[PDB]
């Protein structure tokens, strides 16, 4: 039914303004509201606003107030979400949402539809691409892996044998250093016995660098 | 309430 | 203008089990405007009950909601494998809507160990200027866990970071990784590197180490 497709990530500097689109499908799609709700890494959801695109009049959250722009084109069938005055707390996935559709036309408050989410990174780091460097090895069971070290911005997509090994496979999360870049690592496990026998290859891609790797982990 | 605003709408709309 | 606040933080429970998740609220919500989300990791917010108590299209009839004013409750039967995520209670009775913090529910299994590995820095990164020394806790329950790091049996602070996996959706278990992050000098000057993991299900802390040069 209802359908909510969303912009691309951004990375913003700080002070700078961002804008997000949210283009709708399916349905009405003038007296139904669309809402925008935030999430921080590791916080909880956040309203920020809505707007009911028949008027232009808007409802702001009142903390937001000053830096949120929530306009609809109904033109297009789209919302926008833009922010001013960004900050490094910012950082967050928005999701644009609307209102449950109910029997008949009648329609429910909570957000039943939603989009796939905008990673809007507010930060003040210089795009670069990760290092990486080979976990070597040294009841049967061997593990190796990656670390992929020093990247800016999230994410970076890691597999093993160009995606043919995923039993055992533990990728973690990125932890941001204090120098704005990122870095994570991936291990996997394997028997012991096909250590001299299998070529273990990590593939890193990360796609705001434009930068593949393919490093070959070898036992020592 | 904002969030009763849109059920209004539906109101005369179809009634 | 409300403040919404969840119970409990985290929720330990087994697939079969009773679940029970509160939201309070600092004042009353006007016509039961009180709706529960399902959140899992890496997706978006999932509707399960708007009205308070009205169920979703789609949700099966094991979620309940009840309660109204200042005290809502959600209500899990039987607890299935896909029922564990993130919860949260979200008031529309004011035009300033707001959420909860959250509350989690993970999955309750037998204590289980890690395996603890341990990394030395590769010689194209020593090379670089700078060693990173890795420690591995691979499948491990619960949670809590404590690692510490051993540079010739002395203490480190404010040189690593740690990082756990998600629930794993097979064995439940998690994983932890550390990096230690230190100067190609500082590295070379030492000698024994090792790494202590504290954890449940462990007579006593263990030690992984290696030493520099063999």
């Amino acid at each position: 039914q209802v359908q909510l497709v969303q912009s691309g990530a951004e990375v913003k500097k700080p002070g700078s303004s961002v804008k997000v689109s949210c283009k709708a499908s399916g349905g009405t799609f003038s007296s139904y509201a669309i809402s925008w709700v935030r999430q921080a890494p590791g916080q909880g959801l956040e309203w920020m606003g809505g707007i009911i695109p028949i008027f232009g009049t808007a409802n702001y959250a009142q903390k937001f107030q000053g830096r949120v722009t929530i306009t609809a084109d109904k033109s297009t069938s789209t919302a926008y979400m833009e922010l001013s005055s960004l900050r490094s707390e910012d950082t967050a996935v928005y999701y644009c949402a609307r209102e449950g559709e109910g029997w008949f036309g009648k329609p429910l408050r909570a957000f039943e539809f939603w989009g796939q989410g905008t990673v809007i990174t507010v930060s003040s780091a210089s795009t670069k691409g990760p290092s990486v460097f080979p976990l070597a090895p040294s009841g049967g069971t061997a593990a190796l892996g990656c670390l992929v070290k020093d990247y800016f911005p999230e994410p970076v997509t890691v597999s093993w044998n160009s995606g043919a090994l995923t039993s055992g496979v533990h990728t973690f999360p990125a932890v941001l250093q204090s120098s704005g870049l990122y870095s994570l690592s991936s291990v996997v496990t394997v028997p012991s016995s096909s250590l001299g026998t299998q070529t273990y290859i990590c593939n890193v891609n990360h796609k705001p660098s434009n930068t593949k790797v393919d490093k070959k982990v070898e036992p020592k | 309430n904002w969030f009763d605003i849109t059920n209004w709408l539906w109101y005369i709309k179809k009634k | 203008e409300i403040v919404l606040t969840q119970s409990p933080g985290t929720l330990s429970l087994s697939p079969g089990e009773r679940a029970t998740l509160s939201c309070r609220a600092s004042q009353s919500v006007s016509s039961s405007y009180l709706a529960w989300y399902q959140q899992k990791p890496g997706q978006a917010p999932r509707l399960l009950i708007y009205g308070a108590s009205s169920r979703a299209t789609g949700i099966p009839d094991r979620f309940s909601g009840s309660g109204s004013g200042t005290d809502f409750t959600l209500t899990i039967s039987r607890l299935e494998p896909e029922d564990f995520a993130v919860y949260y209670c979200q008031q529309y009775g004011t035009s300033q809507s707001t959420f909860g913090q959250g509350t989690r529910l993970e999955i309750k299994r037998t204590v289980a160990a890690p395996s603890v590995f341990i990394f030395p820095p590769s010689d194209e990164q020593l090379k670089s200027g700078t060693a990173s020394v890795v420690c591995l806790l691979n499948n491990f329950y619960p949670r809590e866990a404590k690692v510490q790091w051993k540079v010739d049996n002395a203490l480190q602070s404010g040189n690593s970071q740690e990082s756990v996996t998600e629930q794993d959706s097979k064995d439940s278990t998690y994983s932890l990784s550390s990096t230690l992050t230190l100067s190609k000098a500082d590295y070379e000057k030492h000698k024994v590197y090792a790494c202590e993991v504290t954890h449940q299900g462990l007579s006593s802390p263990v030690t992984k180490s290696f030493n520099r040069g063999e």
